[PDB]
């Protein structure tokens, strides 16, 4: 609930993120659930291989920021390509009519 | 003109639908992949697959987050050319090392390398050859005047220093650099280190090489810096050796694909010019579409270029099945080796 | 306890729970001390008689009027509220030390077992209301009486120890206090989100800063919200924050001056002062001495 509650606040700050409002609430839970599953694998990874990997709340803040930056760059590239394709399609449709 | 316009319109509509689907897939893919970048680094090859392909992919499908079903990480995050570049640098061809590479470029936090044998170091040395200098850029954690000789000079200049023999425990004076907390006056970005402010350029990079097989890092340390397991593993070497056997044996087949794929990537770009050229020129032309011969020509020309591309992409997909059958047959050599 | 809460002011049922408090905490203490043993890890676990002192310190800070007002403000009998207070205060001394979530759940049992057997008269009404999952927390700052129009023009909020029923009602108050802190300290911005556990921690820290002659030791892996919540608690508390400035020139002599300015603020003039220390601020082990 802590990780999910942090993920909520980060999604609302994320203005450029365009999706369904239903989807965002699934993503929120996913973001948090991710950080638990890593902590469950860390403990398994200590028993199975005797290697200690430390994940902290600070790491959860950093992962979210990295994800947001990557998503923004990918979204900007996709949006410019989509806008060019849409303009071309509209011109082609007008020409065909 | 009707036939050409109908074909062009169908292709454009398919592309727009594909782009919307791709954007939803990209949000899901970024969620699956960014998770990989931030967390999966310190784990071995087996556990990265377990932590991403078995845990996160399962989580996604249940939640109903829109994600591409295959989502090959290597393909999505980085171009196939830049992988080709890292091989020339010295980054091995095996799957783990590629990801290790990807994490270094895409991480906001300063990377840390676990490698007992400097394979990850010898890659970061061959890359960034312009920004790296041989003398007074590489130091050990412990030096008489580590701070004022190396660190201070490298921040001021913006040259990529590489910390050597980190040996598990990191010095607390370095903490503020790893944090990236900056007191900004203008554009200088002065960073305090043990009380003393130091001019940090944006181009400065830090790399920290552990030379121990199993280092025990503190949570504060593991949070401050992204930890990358660069260790050579039997399952890792196998995939390098398999790479080297395929380059030697059935060379002619593998080469023809590498030629075809390079010529296909060209023909995608080539087609992108002609359909662009039409869009630019079909607005500029305006009236009397039926007597506009210079435009009409490229509309028929685009379709031949599109048909050509479509035929190669089918043949490309066939050759990737061919080479993968040979990848299975020559597996026993590599694994033995 | 008999001097601080008198027979006259309280109802006949309420004062039967007051007499029971003193007998109760000891029954709980013995069960807790016999099950949670000191080891190389979890070394602090060991329970002293300071931990019995501190439990009560919590109960006696919660005023007579607030326990008699419980039927109006908390919409529960006064006798019930009082056990609610006890449960919280026992928890804040015994449960807060415990390092993992499993060892907390065991102790929450021993608080519930005891409560039911010590307060037999209101057992059936205790059992249904009080669980480890449900939240009946206490703070001093609950009251929204600080309006903060052009500073604190409308007196101040009487810093009284009250109960809050829901975390959601609490979140609105605490969110307003955070947003206000950022307004008052504009140089050092504190962007923070108050989730269910973070709110609990803020009350826990604001309790320790409030009680007379009590220092707090916050143990977390790092970036766990320790520092941020401390500066908020201090700000809500209306007490001055002092933080050691670490420079190479600064040494054991300068610390002594920085502590001296603390006593100069605290002992002299009569200002509530919270001295803040982290791993970072301890340059050498002599400072910590
Ligand atoms: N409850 C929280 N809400 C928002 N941010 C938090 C929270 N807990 C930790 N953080 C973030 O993690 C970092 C940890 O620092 P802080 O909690 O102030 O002290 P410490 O580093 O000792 O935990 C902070 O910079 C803060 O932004
Ligand atoms: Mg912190």
């Amino acid at each position: 609930e802590a990780l999910v509650s942090v993920a909520e606040t980060f999604i609302k700050n994320f203005d450029k993120l365009d999706t369904k409002e239903e989807t965002k609430q699934e993503l929120m839970k996913h973001m948090g659930n991710v950080h638990l599953m890593v902590n469950e694998i860390c403990d398994e990874y200590y028993q199975k291989m005797r290697r200690q990997v430390y994940v902290t709340p600070k790491s959860f803040l950093s992962y979210l920021n990295s994800y947001k930056t990557l998503y923004i760059e990918k979204y900007d590239e996709l949006d410019q390509q989509e806008e060019s394709f849409k303009i071309g399609l509209n011109k082609i449709q007008e020409a065909t009519i | 003109l009707i036939t050409s316009l109908s074909g062009e319109k169908d292709r454009w509509g398919k592309g727009a639908q594909d782009i919307s689907d791709q954007k939803r897939k990209l949000v899901g893919n970024v969620s699956l992949s960014t998770a990989f970048i931030s967390y999966c680094g310190p784990f071995n090859a087996e556990y990265r697959n377990k932590l991403a392909q078995q845990r996160f992919v399962v989580d996604m499908k249940k939640r109903g987050v829109p994600v591409t079903p295959g989502l090959e990480l290597t393909s999505f995050l980085i171009d196939d050319a830049t992988i080709g570049e890292w091989n020339l640098q010295g980054l091995p061809k095996d799957d783990l090392s590629i990801q290790n590479g990807i994490m270094v470029t895409n991480s906001a936090r300063y990377p840390l390398f676990i490698d007992p044998q400097g394979q990850g170091q010898n890659w970061i040395r061959n890359k960034l050859s312009a920004s790296i200098i041989p003398e007074r850029c590489i130091t050990t954690l412990s030096h008489p005047k580590f701070k004022d000789m190396f660190l201070k000079y490298c921040m001021e200049s913006g040259l990529t220093l590489i910390v050597e023999n980190i040996e598990n425990e990191v010095d607390p004076m370095m903490d503020p650099v790893l944090e990236r907390q900056i007191i900004v006056k203008g554009k200088t970005q002065f960073v305090n280190v043990a009380g003393t402010e130091m001019e940090l350029s944006k181009e400065f990079k830090l790399f920290m090489t552990c030379r121990l097989a199993n280092p025990s890092f503190s949570p504060e340390l593991s949070a401050k810096t992204t930890i990358i397991d660069f260790t050579v593993t039997q399952s890792g070497l196998e995939q390098q050796l398999l790479g080297k056997v395929i380059s030697k044996e059935q060379k002619a087949l593998e080469d023809s694909l590498n030629q075809l794929l390079a010529d296909v990537n060209q023909n995608q770009k080539d087609l992108q010019r002609l359909d662009k050229n039409l869009l630019e020129r079909l607005i500029n032309s305006q009236g009397n579409l039926l007597d506009d011969t210079e435009l009409m020509d490229v509309l028929n020309n685009t379709k031949t270029q599109a048909k050509e591309v479509a035929a190669k992409l089918i043949d490309a997909e066939i050759k990737t099945k061919e080479i993968n059958e040979k990848r299975e047959q020559y597996r026993p050599v590599a694994i033995r080796g | 306890i008999k001097h601080m809460f008198k027979q006259k002011y309280f109802s006949d049922s309420t004062y039967k729970v007051i007499e029971s408090l003193t007998s109760a905490t000891i029954a709980l203490w013995n069960k807790v001390k016999s099950t949670m043993l000191p080891t190389p890890a979890k070394f602090h676990y060991v329970f002293n008689m300071r931990e019995l002192s501190r439990i009560f310190k919590g109960i006696l800070t919660c005023k007579k009027d607030t326990i008699n007002d419980a039927p109006k403000s908390m919409k529960i009998k006064p006798e019930l509220f009082l056990v609610g207070l006890w449960r919280h205060e026992a928890e804040r001394v015994l449960a807060d030390k415990l390092v993992n979530n499993k060892d907390k759940d065991t102790v929450m049992g021993y608080i519930q077992e005891v409560s039911l057997e010590s307060f037999s008269q209101i057992e059936n009404e205790i059992l249904e209301k009080y669980s480890s999952e449900k939240t009946f927390l206490f703070c001093d700052f609950l009251r929204p009486d600080v309006i903060n129009e052009d500073g604190i023009i409308e007196e101040e909020a009487p810093k009284i120890y009250e109960a809050i029923d829901s975390l959601t009602e609490l979140r609105k108050r605490c969110n307003f206090l955070l947003s206000f802190y950022n307004d008052r300290n504009p140089s050092k911005k504190m962007p923070l989100v108050l989730f269910d556990d973070a709110l609990k921690h803020l009350l826990r820290i604001s309790r320790i800063i409030r009680q007379p002659r009590s220092s707090g030791l916050l143990v977390g892996v790092g970036g766990s919200g320790k520092q941020s919540l401390t500066r908020l608690a201090g700000f809500i508390g209306k007490n001055l924050i002092q933080q050691i400035i670490v420079t190479k020139t600064y040494s054991d002599k300068d610390l002594k001056e920085d502590i001296k300015k603390g006593f100069d603020d605290a002992g002299h003039l009569g200002k509530q002062v919270t001295f803040l220390m982290t791993d970072s601020e301890v340059k050498k082990e002599e400072f910590l001495e």
